């Protein structure tokens, strides 16, 4: 009797990601992640600690946003013992963070947040933003309060005015003030607060902040952007690089004023211009033509064929698991559903169908 | 505030600050105005972002936090004070701060005034304990007793304000004021003592009510309504996005910078299809050993060449003296400077920026006969030894230099010209 | 100006100091 | 080390076979192809006893798994040679002569989009499936007729990039073999480039045999130390949305993300429809101020 359990979770999942919509969703993107590290996070409460699973969440969170978003700059401040302190400016390269958070693995989570310092200097640190950059914060959080200095209401109140958006993970439950900054920051909606259940449920959770945004009609900020594609260079002798100032044997040329650099996707150090690869533009394009669900055929009604259109095998026979891309009108099992919607970002039977 | 360009600029002391907080940027600081002359505005203009990173940093400050509670009696004694927390208990308690300031620097030692604050019962008053006779406390720390009393009495006074009737207990009781009943119960009033005085948990109670208060009124500091007050959003509207969709529409120009037929394709297909049934030899792939050798030779060739390329896969090993090393790393490091500050000057476009866009072009042109310079030194030095090597490093900056100086020069005959 | 002059002649004291430190 | 999960796809069509047939003389060139590809699998499985190989063929009208047989007799090849090659080999002929003889019957009708992201998504998900059953190397493998007319590799190019980046994920190269007029495809060059793949273009037919065999012979099991042997190297443009050209420095839609070399016609996205602001534009199209 699991299946009849399976099938109407399964309707009660999809009945959620029935309504599927091409919202203009940013791509240029600003993510913070803030991390408390007081003494609510030393609690062993979930194996091993909080502080740790936190730390490789972050770890894999960092990677993530980097694979799919590569677009970005990522800056981390920690909080601690009633100081935020700012441990990773924001950057092109991951790796920074990384040797950044692992500075933090080793030292101990201890004392009391303030989410008005925190946000406060987060808005600082998000001060000199380009327009078209989506500012927005990831915050993590795990006490039920918050010692603060002042008001946070004239922080909202800023925050709202200069157009950044926020995201709580909290940890053990609702905190209303939370439920406040997530509502009156995000045009009152409730979808930016969230509780984990358990680990998994905190690993999905960071893999749904992975996700980019979709933006708002009225926030309109449609506008052009200047870019340059450089070309690489693979020279016999090592070179001084104009960012780092060392030897380098290869390295990218700058499109425009002919200078080096040491990795991409960058910003020229000299002529000050952005340096992509179409690769990473086009990384984001499943985002950008998102795809339709495929619908499982009744197991009363004829079927078109018995077996998988896709990875050629035979459909299994109580109900009928022969999942069909309407957009093609071939029907698949479900192992290629899933890796069509989630790993490949095309339906081979509409590669096949001609135009 | 100190938020501006202007402010950040004109803030030499954390200027210095963060440059004694660094030692590359006395390097880069040093050689960019002690060394070659550079505004120091424009050396900031770049550094303007971590200037304000390093004064927010340093602006911050903790919130307020019953001191006094966190703090333990912890036999005998030993004093482990922490100077922060001393100035926290300073700033929780003026009364404190005034009996260490009057006290301390007059008469005694701050150790020993601690230990006397440790002993006094106006510690114990000001602390959740109930003041008993049986303790003796710190005459010297407890003569601050009515001084605090009037305080807690000046305090309370600015405490008081007008409250909203819609929660005012006091016109709630203030309803009928007229209530002839029974006196109410022992239990339920608040109880005395023998002598029909308080025990005073009554006045610990207001007293403890008293720090929430101060504890609100100073997040209450410098840094109708019922209407919404009374909204019952359980039966409203559940909001929805007006996030915009967009659409596509696909119309891509042709790759810009003989025809097949039908009746020939497929009487090519039919002879093929012809071979296809009629036959099929592995064996005859075998090549004639001359074309095959002039394609050993195609695939040596690639992969000689592809070879050398793989053959140049901390910066590299180089056996350069360190010393100059050093310096042709900081003379590329400042002309990188240099470089960034004229693209600077040059990409913003003002009539504003032309003395500026000179200047640096003299001082580029500058860095260009210095680097020739140290080109005169390392041949006499090396006798073209490696040499040719420093000038090879010090090339592709060079170059790019030289580029923009090039540039200048177009766009000068360009506009004036 | 003139009264900016001295304020950059102290950071060239506080230069040179740093130097010797 | 590990068997080599063994990924080829055969690029067929007509369209390009007799044109490279006709340009040139070896007709059966492409049956020459065929048997250094039988030679080659023989050497692949006699390399190892056990790296499969998944041969999938894309016709003009779509793709088919050729190896192995549907989950749902005679012999041209010896009967001296190997088991296991000759069932592999007798299989590969007869499902090829199958896919010819339905090809020459559906020759007439027309279809001008090219199958092979497709045959190479479907070959992907093959190769996940494979990977997830039981631990094996995944080294994909095509083969095409490029002396075909190069019509619109515009549709093709997004998701040939999807296809990139799924193999990035699963640490299979993409080896290309190209036969044609055309000494450069710039798509699957950069395509060998990111995926560490190896491409190489040649016109004769004949040679092949001991082209891929010393070439097209490396193995993830020892990858590192062999030196990839491709001379060309790829700048990683695309050309403009509506001038079609290979842009250096330019301007691209805060929203579509479409390349533009110029200011689009009305300043509004030739892609997505959004219209753009104009200060923003004639800073953009800023002389520089010089002194007179
Ligand atoms: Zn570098
Ligand atoms: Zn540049
Ligand atoms: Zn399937
Ligand atoms: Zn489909
Ligand atoms: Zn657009």
């Amino acid at each position: 009797a699991s299946l009849v359990a399976s099938i109407v979770e399964a309707r009660k999942k999809r009945t959620a990601k029935k309504n599927i919509t091409p919202y203009q969703r940013g791509i240029i993107r600003s993510l913070i992640l803030t991390l408390d590290c007081s003494e609510a996070m030393l609690e062993k409460d979930l194996r091993p600690n909080r502080h740790a699973m936190i730390i490789q969440y972050a770890i894999d969170f960092v990677h993530e946003f980097f694979d799919q978003n590569p677009i970005s700059q990522m800056g981390i401040i920690i909080m601690r013992n009633g100081l935020a302190q700012l441990v990773s400016q924001v950057s092109g390269n991951p790796q920074d963070h990384i040797d950044a958070l692992k500075s933090i693995r080793k030292q101990e989570p201890k004392g009391n947040p303030s989410l008005q310092n925190a946000l406060e200097m987060a808005r600082g640190l998000l001060l000199p933003v380009p327009a078209h950059c989506t500012r927005e914060v990831l915050i993590v959080f795990g006490s039920l309060s918050t010692t603060d200095p002042g008001d946070i209401h004239q922080t909202i109140d800023s925050l709202v005015s200069e157009k950044i958006r926020v995201k709580v993970l909290g940890l053990s439950a609702q905190v209303a003030i939370c439920k406040e900054l997530c509502k009156a920051t995000n045009y009152g909606d409730e979808s930016f607060y969230k509780i984990l259940l358990d680990e998994t449920h905190l690993k999905e959770l960071f893999n749904e902040a992975v996700t980019p945004l979709p933006v708002n009609k009225i926030n309109k900020g449609f506008t052009l952007v200047k870019m340059g594609f450089p070309t690489r260079i693979f020279e016999d002798t090592p070179t001084f690089c104009s960012c780092h100032s060392k030897l380098v044997y290869g390295g990218y040329f700058c499109p425009n004023c002919h200078s080096k650099v040491c990795s991409l996707p960058t910003v020229c150090p000299c002529c000050d211009l952005m340096l992509i690869l179409s690769t990473h533009l086009a990384r984001s394009y499943h985002h950008l033509m998102p795809l339709k669900t495929f619908a499982e055929v009744p197991t009363t009604e004829k079927f078109r064929s018995e077996d998988c259109f896709s990875c050629q095998s035979r459909f299994p026979i109580l109900t009928s698991s022969r999942y069909r891309c309407e957009d093609c009108k071939q029907e698949f099992c479900v192992d290629c559903d899933v890796f069509i919607h989630e790993i490949l970002h095309n339906c081979p039977g509409c590669e096949s169908k001609p135009v | 505030d100190s938020l501006s360009k202007e402010k950040l600029l004109t803030n030499l002391k954390l200027q210095q600050s963060l440059l004694k907080g660094n030692k590359v940027l006395m390097k880069v600081f040093q050689e960019t105005v002690i060394n070659a002359g550079l505004p120091p505005s424009e050396f900031w203009s770049t550094r303007i972002p971590l200037l304000r990173a390093f004064a927010l940093s340093t602006s911050q400050k903790v919130g307020p936090y019953n001191v006094l509670s966190t703090i333990k009696p912890v036999n005998k004694v030993n004093v482990n004070l922490s100077r922060e927390k001393i100035l926290n208990i300073f700033e929780n308690y003026p009364i404190v701060k005034k009996a260490y300031t009057d006290n301390v620097p007059k008469n005694f030692k701050e150790p020993e005034f601690w230990a006397r604050f440790f002993s006094s019962k106006l510690f114990r008053k000001l602390r959740g304990e109930k003041i008993m006779q049986n303790d003796r406390g710190d005459v010297i720390i407890d003569r601050y007793l009515t001084l605090d009393q009037e305080f807690d009495r000046k305090d309370d006074d600015m405490l008081l304000h007008p409250v909203k009737k819609i929660i005012d207990l006091d016109g709630n009781i203030q309803d009928d004021p007229v209530v002839r009943g029974n006196r109410p119960d022992f239990t339920m009033q608040p109880g005395v003592d023998i002598n029909g005085n308080s025990d005073g948990t009554v006045d610990i109670l207001k007293g403890m009510n008293r720090l929430s208060e101060k504890m609100i009124m100073a997040l209450k500091n410098e840094y109708n309504d019922e209407r919404n007050e009374l909204k019952i959003d359980d039966l409203n509207e559940s909001y929805k996005t007006n996030y915009a969709i967009i659409h596509l529409k696909r119309n891509a120009h042709e790759k810009t910078t003989l025809k097949v037929s039908n009746q020939q394709m497929l009487q090519q297909l039919s002879l093929v299809m012809d071979n296809l049934i009629n036959k099929l030899d592995l064996n005859q792939v075998v090549p004639n050993n001359e074309v095959s050798n002039k394609i050993n030779k195609r695939v040596i060739t690639a992969i000689k060449i592809n070879a050398k390329q793989a053959k140049h896969n901390l910066e590299v090993k180089s056996t350069l003296p360190i010393d100059l090393l050093e310096s042709c790393r900081m003379l590329h490091t400042t002309c990188c400077e240099f470089l960034k500050h004229f693209y600077i000057h040059f990409q913003s476009g003002e009539q504003k920026q032309a003395s500026t866009v000179k200047k640096l072009y003299n001082h580029l042109k500058d860095c260009i006969e210095k680097l020739n310079e140290l080109f005169q030194d390392v041949l006499n030095g090396d006798g073209e030894s490696m040499s040719n090597t420093c000038t090879a490093y010090l090339k592709p900056v060079l170059n790019s230099i030289t580029l923009a100086t090039h540039k200048y020069d177009e766009y000068f005959n360009e506009y004036n010209n | 100006e003139e009264r900016e002059n001295e304020k950059t002649l102290n950071d060239y004291y506080a230069a040179l100091a740093k130097k010797q430190a | 080390e590990s068997p080599s999960l063994l990924t080829v796809i055969i690029e067929i069509a007509p369209k390009l076979w007799t044109t490279f047939d006709e340009e040139g003389n070896e007709k059966g060139s492409i049956i020459k192809v065929l048997e250094a590809l039988i030679v080659f699998l023989n050497a692949h499985l006699a390399f190892n006893s056990a790296n499969k190989v998944a041969v999938i063929a894309a016709y003009s009208q779509g793709i088919k798994y050729l190896y192995p047989e549907s989950t749902s007799d005679l012999k041209i090849i010896n009967s001296d040679m190997y088991r296991r090659f000759r069932n592999v080999d007798e299989t590969l002929v007869e499902e090829i002569y199958k896919l010819f003889e339905l090809e020459k019957k559906q020759i007439e009708q027309n279809s001008q989009r090219s199958t092979l992201a497709g045959a190479m998504s479907a070959g992907l998900t093959y190769v996940n499936r494979i990977s997830k059953e039981s631990s094996l190397k995944s080294r994909l493998l095509v083969l095409t007729c490029g002396s075909g007319s190069s019509k619109d590799e515009i549709f093709q190019y997004i998701p040939i990039m999807n296809c990139i980046f799924s193999a990035t994920k699963m640490k299979c190269p993409i080896d290309v073999v190209k036969i044609g007029g055309s000494k450069e495809s710039t798509f699957l060059q950069q395509t060998t480039d990111a995926t560490n793949g190896v491409y190489l273009h040649v016109e004769s037919t004949e040679g092949l045999i001991q082209y891929l065999a010393t070439a097209m012979f490396i193995d993830p099991s020892l990858r590192p130390i062999i030196v990839k042997p491709n001379h060309g190297s790829v700048d990683f443009r695309t050309s403009c949305y509506l001038t079609g050209r290979v842009v250096a420095v330019g301007f691209i839609c805060s929203v579509c993300l479409c390349v533009l070399s110029i200011i689009p016609p009305g300043n509004k996205c030739p892609a997505c429809d959004s219209q753009f602001d104009e200060h923003v534009i004639a800073k953009l199209k800023r002389k520089p101020v010089v002194p007179r």
